[PDB]
């Protein structure tokens, strides 16, 4: 099993250093190679590098600011890549094959967690609750939906919850997209009857543990 | 160096039939250097098929890997639910370990029609200055659907970001979420919003309209 | 030489004098197992070898028996029962340089592990795997052999050390190598107690 560090928020021009260590194997006779992938895209290569010389390769695109190392006290091995961009927000992964001698298994079965890096210059903030109350022009049939937008947060992770986690049946959340402000926004809906609405308390919880902040915006139909 | 290509782009293929993944190369690989990985959305991948003929430890029967040369197959004998992820081809013996643009296998159901959902800005948002209005389609399979909004019997475009949800389980039918954020300027300038929608599964492009005189 | 190519030479048909070894006050370690190396001066054997080497300053400590690493397994391993002594000191001045010194090497992988004193010269590309390398390096196929890089910066931990073993052989044999003998100046015309030879 491979352990990686955890996730970074890091400023453009600079650089970062990611670990990765291994434990439960002979990890002299292993190699580790470095995979990153986007936000739903394919994945890429970054280079691989033999534990037991230190000889590194390295795709041609990253050959000038990615550097692989290793320590063999802490049988840990590092990336460093400088001048970092925005496009370099992504997550990485390192794979080893499994070795218990002289002998080695011939594939990459091993993998790890993953690490998240995002590069960027806006800093933290929370964020802004926005009823989206359900209308007559909404209301269609019977069915009508109805929800909260999550605006300008920083920080990727959010939840959205409804009556306390209570009323979860037809709730939609939709993956959050950017900005051209470089602050993230969601939308999160669910799905009532026409005659639900005036009879329940509707209300979603939204939290956002960067900022600490953790609203209970209640949503009312509009008039 | 190698480049590795997946012909087949997505195959929306109901449980039970059989299963074929291509990849290709364009100059001659080494059969000992070849894999196959299998990916969910959210999970480190796990290796499937090794050495263009054999399988990892505790891969099921299912799989199997065939050809050489140029050209590599990958069959599942009958699908399973958790056998619908995204597959990678992968080379391991030039210097450049080029991956595969990848291919995702969904389930196959019968065509649903979508519903339209319109969403009026809330009044306290008026006091950030910017508008955001949502139109929101519901349950279609097909993933293909477009929607342009309309503002004044005109086309604006830039502002129109889309959200796509991940494929349901209980009936696996995709919802969207379009988010028109306009500048409070252009919305006074203007009187008549509205999304309209075009879908492999209506017959015509529905309308959605609304009117700021009804707020 | 280098650790992986350990040089020999057989000494035998001599006077030698340990003494001078013993009071250079140069060395930095200085073990002698199983002799005295006080006495080594009253005791004759028939023939000794001398091996020497360049390594870690860190390694030193895998020249002895009964030590586990990938010097004793791969380069240079000695006989539990080894007698003979180990020196070693540091030569900073002469073998680190600036740029670093790439002449000397070491052995990093192995099939098998080495019996006490021999030699390994071969440089047959390893085979990690389970698949023929067939004379090409890449992925599970690997060079046997790697250099280390002295530095005149560097720690004195990872600074060069010069290492010497010494041998004794004993065998039915004439048993010519062996240290000198002092003698006074005569006196006669008295009683005295002498011993001329034997």
């Amino acid at each position: 099993q491979l352990v990686q560090s955890g996730p970074e928020v890091k400023k453009p021009g600079t650089s970062v250093k990611v670990s990765c260590k291994a434990s439960g194997f002979t990890f002299y006779y292993s190699a580790v190679q470095w995979v990153r992938q986007a936000r739903g895209q394919r994945l890429e290569w970054l280079g691989w590098m033999a534990v037991g010389s230190g000889k590194a390769n390295y795709a041609q695109k990253f050959q000038e600011r990615l550097t692989l190392t290793r320590d063999m006290s802490t049988s840990t091995a590092y990336m460093e890549l400088s001048s970092l961009r925005s496009e370099d927000t992504a997550v990485y992964y390192c794979a080893a094959p499994n070795c218990t001698g002289g002998s080695c298994y011939d594939g990459f079965n091993l993998w790890g967690q993953g690490t998240v890096v995002t590069v960027s210059s806006a800093s933290t903030k929370g964020p802004s609750v926005f009823p989206l109350a359900p209308s007559s022009k909404s209301t269609s049939g019977g069915t009508a939906a109805l929800g909260c937008l999550v605006k300008d947060y920083f920080p990727e992770p959010v939840t959205v919850s409804w009556n306390s986690g209570a009323l979860t049946s037809g709730v939609h959340t939709f993956p959050a997209v950017l900005q051209s402000s470089g602050l993230y926004s969601l939308s999160s809906v669910v799905t009532v009857p026409s005659s639900s609405l005036g009879t329940q308390t509707y209300i979603c919880n939204v939290n956002h543990k960067p900022s600490n902040t953790k609203v209970d915006k209640k949503v009312e139909p509009k008039s | 160096e190698i480049v590795l290509t997946q012909s087949p782009g997505t195959l929306s293929l109901s449980p039970g039939d059989r299963a074929i993944l291509s990849c290709r190369a364009s100059q001659t690989v080494n059969s000992n250097y070849l894999a196959w990985y299998q990916q969910k959305p959210g999970q480190a991948p796990r290796l499937l098929i090794y050495g263009t003929s054999s399988r990892a430890t505790g891969i099921p029967d299912r799989f199997s890997g065939s050809g050489s040369g140029t050209d590599f197959t990958l069959t599942i004998s009958r699908l399973e639910p958790e056998d619908f992820a995204v597959y990678y081809c992968q080379q391991y013996g030039s210097s450049p370990w080029l991956f595969g643009q990848g291919t995702k296998v969904e389930i196959k159901r019968t065509v649903a029609a979508p519903s339209v959902f319109i969403f009026p800005p809330s009044d306290e948002q008026l006091k950030s200055g910017t508008a955001s209005v949502v139109c929101l389609l519901n349950n279609f399979y097909p993933r293909e659907a477009k929607v342009q909004w309309k503002v004044d019997n005109a086309l604006q475009s830039g502002n129109s970001q889309e959200s796509v949800t991940e494929q349901d389980s209980k009936d696996s039918t995709y919802s969207l979420s379009s988010t028109l954020t306009l500048s409070k300027a252009d919305y006074e300038k203007h009187k008549v919003y509205a999304c309209e929608v075009t879908h492999q599964g209506l017959s015509s492009p529905v309308t959605k309209s609304f009117n700021r005189g009804e707020c | 030489a280098s650790v992986y190519a350990w040089n020999r030479k057989r000494i035998s048909n001599c006077v030698a004098d340990y003494s001078v070894l013993y009071n250079s006050a140069s060395f930095s370690t200085f073990k002698c197992y199983g002799v005295s190396p006080t006495k080594l001066n009253d005791l004759c054997f028939t023939n000794v070898y001398a091996d020497s080497f360049v390594i870690r300053g860190d390694e030193v400590r895998q020249i002895a028996p009964g030590q586990t690493g990938k010097i004793a397994d791969y380069n240079y391993k000695l006989p539990d029962d080894f007698t003979g002594c180990v020196i070693a000191w540091n030569s900073n001045n002469l073998d680190s340089k600036v740029g670093g010194n790439y002449n000397y090497l070491y052995r990093l992988f192995r099939k098998s592990n080495l019996k006490p004193f021999e030699r390994d010269i071969s440089t047959e590309i390893y085979q990690a795997g389970s698949t023929p390398c067939n004379g090409v390096e890449g992925f599970n196929c690997y060079f046997p052999l790697q250099s280390y890089g002295f530095q005149p910066t560097n720690g004195v931990g990872y600074q060069p050390y010069r290492v010497v073993v010494l041998s004794f052989e004993l065998l039915h044999a004439p048993a010519t190598v062996c240290g000198p003998k002092k003698s006074t100046n005569l006196v006669k015309n008295k009683c005295v107690n002498f011993n001329f030879n034997g």
